[PDB]
């Protein structure tokens, strides 16, 4: 029916720990570039479903960093910026727990 | 609720009294006096509802017995063996789990595990977490104090004992926040219904004078979405209008578009509406970012800053009874006048249908109207 | 149009040497033996055109005139009296700033202000800055080690503080620029996509052949609801089907627009490739090989690397100097280099530095011999 | 002591004002000194013909007895020994 904040970030968490899986990702200096790669490929990208993730609970609306947000007047991008920069907050909470368990795997 | 309470026994809680209460299905308007333990007793239930019974190695009893509707007997005893006090919960099923008090005193102070996960294993496997019990505390003035809150339920623990529940309860500088977060959502959740409506009623286009008229009036028909650009489309529609089956399906998309345009602000309008039932020449609204706050007859718009701890307690009231099982409340008559004090069981009751409504309050201006339900404490001294 | 470097006159530059050289309007190849001070000329012209006269203070010579298109002349002379260095740099219009070389030393190492502002104001009010001139480096590997921006003051550590800004992209930086225009790109289309669905709703309710039908199921290609548009049309009212035709067009169309860069840039890559193409697949951008394995950017070898920065630094580009373009090539990609980046960089003076003369086949005529006179 | 390049005209400059073929030629005929199997990947990097045509031949006055791999691109490095040319063709699978 409709996509959530909660969907997107299941799906981030699952390309993240794919990531992990394959590229060996072992401590968080290579993992501040693969929380963006599977950032990227993961975010909406048909409008309705990017509109109806921000109009979910859990994430809220503002840019706590003003100078993430970029200097543009389209609307979307900033709320996909916005997007981005919580998803990348919540997973570096789940980052380092996500680092053990890769590592108690081999 | 499915297990709604109906008996409870506390022999010599606080080595003091011996106190037992049936409750009904319904409504239970406790009326008592100061000192009656009625605080105590809410504290017990709420303790036992929603499965926190650890916070009963911190009180001093001696046999808590509580009944359900169902026929679920759960019996609770402090007993001491070689200086070290263990409580017995010892439920109706056949299982029975044991603890002692100073492991429980050892837990709390970590937290400052392996028994939390044994009481939740206990509660899980028996599933005695079925109904949870709401708390709303009398000291609400102290959570606008150290304006939910998680650490609040410390603060109280500090202040009041450790057998105090979880504290969730709104705070008047939280609730304008989440109002606000509500109510751009809900633009949001507009936006994204337009954009669904555009793409839907594209495919469906690519498959009478009197639809062109609902059309014109549909058009006319704050509740401005937040992308603008959609507006604008619709502005566009309006002009055009103002200039057979896809007449049809436009209908039907403004119909529908109207008819999410309501649902998206129905719940707010709702507990607008309930607020603004008690308030007189002052209402509280959402007029434009969304500002959430007073309005005047005069026009002139005014902070949530200037209410009174009367309005401040409907206000943490009815937000905590829209975002609603069974309703411990305590105290509701707190800095309120009296015909509030008569109508807000009605207004409540009007709110919260399908729910056990357990209330304690000290004056039975309260409990006009349910006098039936009026069950009268009494401490029966040891 | 474009003020084009038309002659350049060194006298005495490190006290060794004096040279003048002539400049074509276009396609400036300059051919000579190793020691001959190509790079010296390049560095040059690169803080001339740039504005970064600053760096003239670092540089020993006697007098460097640079002469343009239009007949704007600049003479920077280098001049010390009573133990204390002044660089004069004097136009051919009239106007003239001196300044102390230790003063610039002095501000140099401050930046590790007033002389930079003071500079910037001379070079602003007689607009030297209208065409701005990009440099190509000798020592691209070096920027693959560490645009970057430290990369000026490490390369200016180890070649001296003469040496010009440098602005260069390595491998992993191309690849990270593709992936965000992919990005990008794919974000260009899902927002034209909501902006066809409004103004074509819009259309369609303004509106109250077989042929049209035909050619809108045909152009049918795939971004959801435009696959259930094409089931539906698999399976009076002619207006409608010319404004359903027009924005599938124009979506078609709005997509080529968007992926044309870097279809450009992968036809330049992949036209010197052989056994090896690189595209864009589902993002990852690498190679593609012919039994459909992929691969990362990074078993490229050096000369594959060498076209990649080359390529990239053409695409996105006034007047360019490129030193020493032969490196790490196979002789078919020296003989092929010239006309592939002359066919997708037009417009601009392209000076090129070469040791090899297998790079300047086809244009001999520009063939510019450049011969220090040893004083 | 102090190591560096002195011009005809009398002058005295530091290391630094080394092309990229004299760069080249230095880390190339030091490593080549103190020196097995010398394995050298293409040497002709920003190397004009003159100094292309006798870099084998200098390496090989340097290196004697030893074994020598190179590889190149430019054709100018295997003259004076184009007996020992070795063209290499992958076998594609
Ligand atoms: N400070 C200096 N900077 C550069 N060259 C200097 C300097 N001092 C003396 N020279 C000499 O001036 C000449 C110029 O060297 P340069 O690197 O420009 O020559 P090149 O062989 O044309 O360059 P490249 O190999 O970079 O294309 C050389 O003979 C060099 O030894």
């Amino acid at each position: 029916s409709n996509m959530t904040y909660n969907n997107v970030f299941d799906h981030a968490y699952e390309m993240l720990k794919e990531n992990i899986r394959y590229d060996d990702i072992r401590d968080t200096d290579d993992l501040h570039d693969a929380i963006h790669m599977a950032a990227d490929n993961a975010v909406p990208h048909y409008y309705a479903d990017i509109f109806s993730v921000m109009a979910s609970e859990g994430i809220d609306l503002e840019f706590e960093d003003s100078g993430l947000m970029p200097d543009t007047k389209d609307v979307i991008r900033i709320l996909q910026a916005r997007i981005y920069e919580q998803l990348t907050i919540d997973l570096w909470e789940d980052a380092e727990d996500l680092l053990n368990e890769y590592l108690e795997e081999v | 609720a499915i297990r709604t309470i109906s008996k409870i026994e506390l022999s010599k809680i606080h080595n003091r009294y011996n106190l037992t209460v049936d409750f009904f299905n319904d409504l239970n308007v406790i009326h008592g006096k100061n000192g009656a333990g009625k605080s105590t007793l809410i504290h017990v239930i709420a303790n036992i509802v929603n499965g926190d019974f650890i916070r009963f190695a911190f009180l001093i009893f001696e046999e808590i017995k509580a009944t359900y509707s169902d026929g679920l007997k759960i019996v609770i005893r402090r007993d001491k063996i070689d200086e070290q006090s263990f409580i017995s919960v010892t439920l109706s099923n056949g299982k029975y789990i044991k603890f002692a008090v100073g492991e429980a005193m050892a837990t709390v102070r970590e937290i400052e595990s392996m028994l939390a996960m044994d009481i939740d294993k206990f509660v899980k496997e028996n599933e005695l977490q079925k109904v949870r019990a709401s708390y709303f505390p009398a000291f609400r003035t102290m959570l606008e104090a150290w304006s939910y809150n998680r650490k609040a339920s410390a603060f109280a623990r500090e202040l009041f004992g450790q057998f105090l529940p979880s504290i969730n309860y709104p705070s008047p500088m939280e609730i304008e926040d989440r109002l606000r977060e509500e109510i751009r959502r809900a633009q949001l959740g507009i936006a994204a219904y337009e954009s669904r409506t555009f793409s839907e009623s594209f495919v469906k286009v690519f498959s009478t004078g009197e639809l062109l008229k609902e059309i014109e009036g549909l058009a006319i028909a704050i509740k401005n979405g937040y992308y603008a650009e959609y507006s604008k489309v619709y502005e566009e529609i309006r002009s055009l209008i103002n200039r057979s089956g896809a007449l049809v399906v436009y209908r039907d998309a403004l119909r529908d578009r109207q008819d999410y345009q309501e649902k998206a602000f129905s719940e707010i309008d709702n507990y607008m509406s309930s607020v603004n039932s008690f308030l007189e020449d002052k209402e509280m609204a959402y007029d434009f970012y969304p500002k959430v706050g007073l309005k005047f007859p005069d026009g002139s718009w005014s902070p949530i800053r200037v209410l009174s701890s009367g309005e401040r307690q409907l206000l943490t009231m009815l937000y905590a009874a829209s975002k609603m099982a069974i309703v411990l409340i305590d105290e509701p008559e707190i800095s309120l006048h009296i015909d509030w004090q008569e109508d807000l069981l009605k207004r409540m009751l009007s709110q919260l249908s399908g729910r056990q409504i357990i209330v304690c309050t000290h004056s039975p201006s309260i409990a006009t109207g349910y006098e039936d339900f009026m069950i009268n404490i009494s401490p029966e001294f040891i």
